[PDB]
């Protein structure tokens, strides 16, 4: 039972290598999301103001 | 382009089942949840950013303002550059995670390789009815340590010695 | 949109209790409480605090009530409701919800039958 | 009375935005509210309201307030009628909203009290079913000879107490191709669209149905016959075994999938997975007040590399063997979750 149990860390470390990469890289690389969402407010400012 | 990451996360999570009782991986895995459906609602909700001056201005006739907001947008369009600013933190974090991983499957490996071992041996090296007591004594100075420390101290009790063992006790 | 989604799903909770407490008021005039489930019941009992809660004495009808009038705010009343809802005065009787204002009305009356009445 | 029926009008004027933002004409559905009998106020909310979901350049308000004359009332129905019929034999498609039409009624009934007719039952013209089938039968699904057009009409009945045994509710639920019940009794009980499952009646179910939630998997098909069922062995019947509070326990929380908030039209892309959803992975739901947030989760996680499924439904309309496993398979992995 233990033999059946450690065969599955045979390959978690391959799956969880582009895991703990690509979570990092996604949750860093919503700057840009942000950077657009200044520009998207101003934008809607905009359209607002001058459907007033 | 971003099926393959989230499917290979969720892959993860599928074989998560044993490592049960974490604390912030799965509040991770609803931050990126939350921030991709930000990102995904700003992006669909984005008018585009821009006043239509062909047509959108010239239904108003008498503006005198739509020149100015204009040249205002003009002149903010560089609202901001990005902030790619982590190169070494999180690269700290990567190296981290890298020396945890080997380590692990070093262990993991050894370990596989140590346990066929163990069965290959146990399958035709088993003397379950010629074991050699002299073999035991030789193999565990344990057992001996712990022979003579208890005749020394004088309690001959061996607890827990009839919970599997029979007396067939005439008494 | 305009009410502000909390004090909304207590005033549809609300609903939820009442219209259950009418929908099962004609078995409970036929047959009784007892051939309810837990959870019906809980949900009559509940209904019937609500129901009785509801009532509020008015300034202009003191002649009437013999008790003061209460001016309850919104903030208030919402608050009550949805402690109410939660079950946190399931032990008080239904009758301390009877011409009473806020929770804290509720829970002064149900000391004053509880303690000086019993 | 204000037991949704404008709300559900409404929700079908809005979920057209899908389809009239593109430029497919032959899925480009022009919609005409007529607001017969309502007050102004009533009519300025409304517009307003289109105006906020890009709605209003794509529909048509024809307004009859109360307080304009009982002719105007009178006719701005079949006005509106006139103007849905001329998209409908231009090659488009009309959805024609006759809301309230009840007001219309009364309104004629005026008419012909003060033109010296004299009345039929409870003091009720002669002519409100001929005036009811004429004005409703000018809408129609146009052949490919007279341009493949149609004119979709939503007519409303306002009874009175909950009496669809009434002249004026069953005259028109015998000219409409259908009726949608709502009673308050479901509107206070939970089901927010209020749906009356067992008086709700489509006279076209196979047809005029989205291919993805019309069979597909057989249940979604006798899902009518279903909650008609559900409705026969409610809480009131006998709890009789393991089967019974299987089929108990569906229904419930079916009908507890059903509710769905107002101004928030779900589009079939995303109806098909939740029906889906509701005859397998439903039974072990957390709670039945949890499905509202069930629905939500599900819906992202569709949208989460996913969305091929999605835009496959959406697209090609019918759902594959493949597509059923995947759709099996996706809602496995997010019950397990
Ligand atoms: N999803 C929903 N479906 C139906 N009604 C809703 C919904 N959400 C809120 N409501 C409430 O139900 C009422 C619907 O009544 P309405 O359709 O206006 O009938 P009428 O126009 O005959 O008064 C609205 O006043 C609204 O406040
Ligand atoms: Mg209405």
């Amino acid at each position: 039972d233990r033999i059946d149990s450690v065969s599955q860390l045979q390959n978690v470390a391959e799956t969880t290598k582009v895991l703990f990469d690509v979570s990092k890289e996604t949750v860093e690389l919503e700057s840009e999301a942000f950077e657009l969402k200044q520009k998207v407010e101003l934008a809607h400012e905009a359209k607002a103001v001058l459907d007033s | 382009a971003k099926s393959a990451a989230n499917k290979l996360d969720w892959a993860k999570v599928i074989s998560s089942l044993r490592i049960t009782g974490s604390t912030a991986t799965q509040l991770s895995s609803f931050k990126k949840r939350n921030d991709e459906a930000r990102r995904q609602l700003l992006e669909l909700q984005s008018q585009p950013t821009e006043v239509d001056f062909s047509h959108y201005r010239s239904v108003l006739k008498n503006t005198s303002v739509i020149d100015k907001i204009e040249s205002y947008v003009k002149q903010y369009k560089p609202v901001k550059i990005d902030a790619s600013k982590q190169l070494q933190v999180i690269e700290s974090f990567e190296k981290h995670a890298m020396t945890n991983a080997k380590e692990t499957e070093s262990l993991v490996s050894k370990e596989l390789k140590d346990l066929q071992s163990t069965l290959d041996n146990i399958q035709s090296a088993r003397p379950f009815d010629e074991l050699t007591v002299d073999d035991l004594t030789k193999i565990k100075p344990e057992i001996d340590a712990k022979v003579e420390e208890m005749v020394k101290k004088g309690k001959w009790d061996v607890p827990g010695y009839k919970d599997r063992f029979g007396n067939l006790n005439v008494m | 949109a305009v009410v502000g989604q909390e004090h909304y799903d207590v005033a549809s909770k609300v609903q939820e209790t009442l219209q259950t407490y009418k929908s099962l008021q004609d078995i409970i005039a036929i047959l009784g409480m007892d051939e309810l489930s837990e959870q019906d019941k809980l949900t009559v009992e509940r209904a019937r605090k609500i129901q009785r809660f509801l009532s509020q004495p008015f300034a202009v009808a003191e002649v009437f009530t013999g008790i003061p009038g209460k001016l309850v705010r919104l903030k208030d009343t919402v608050a009550s409701f949805k402690a109410v809802l939660e079950g946190k005065y399931d032990n008080i009787p239904e009758h301390a919800f009877y011409m009473v204002g806020g929770i804290e009305d509720v829970v002064a009356k149900a000391e004053k039958l509880a303690a000086e009445a019993n | 009375r204000q037991t949704g029926k404008t709300a559900v009008a409404l929700d079908t004027i809005l979920n057209q935005k899908r389809w009239n933002n593109g430029s497919d004409e032959s899925k480009k559905l022009y919609c005409v509210y007529v607001a017969v009998g309502q007050k102004r106020s009533t009519v300025a909310q409304l517009v307003q309201t289109l105006e906020q979901h890009d709605a209003m350049k794509y529909s048509i308000i024809v307004a009859a307030t109360a307080s304009e004359a009982a002719p105007l009332q009178y006719l701005a129905p079949f006005t509106a009628a006139s103007i849905g019929e001329w998209f409908r034999d231009n090659g488009k498609h009309a959805l024609i909203v006759y809301d309230d039409l009840s007001k219309q009624a009364v309104a004629y009934r005026q008419l012909s009290l003060l033109l010296r007719r004299p009345p039929g039952r409870e003091a009720y013209p002669g002519d409100v079913f001929y005036l009811h089938s004429r004005l409703l039968e000018r809408a129609a699904k146009l052949s490919e000879k007279e341009g493949s057009g149609s004119l979709t009409a939503l007519p409303v009945i306002e009874t009175q107490g909950g009496d669809v045994s009434a002249y004026i509710p069953t005259n028109v639920i015998s000219i409409t191709d259908g009726q949608i019940f709502l009673e308050a009794e479901l509107f206070y009980k939970g089901i927010r669209p209020a749906i009356n499952v067992g008086l709700s009646v489509s006279r076209v179910g196979s047809a005029a149905q989205v291919k993805a939630l019309k069979q597909v998997a057989g249940s979604l098909k006798l899902f009518l016959a279903q909650y008609r069922e559900v409705a026969a062995f409610a809480q009131f019947g006998s709890d009789l075994d393991a089967s019974t509070k299987q089929t108990l326990v569906r229904g419930e929380r079916l009908t507890q999938l059903l509710k769905q908030n107002q101004y928030s039209p779900l589009a079939t892309e995303e109806q098909v997975p939740l029906i889906y959803a509701g005859v397998n992975g439903h039974l072990d739901g957390i709670e039945l007040s949890r499905i509202g947030e069930f629905e939500s989760s599900f819906l992202s996680y569709l949208k989460s590399n996913h969305n091929e499924l999605l835009t496959e439904i959406r697209e090609k309309g019918e759902l594959s063997k493949e597509l059923l496993a995947s759709l099996k398979s996706a809602t496995e992995s997010f019950v397990a979750t």
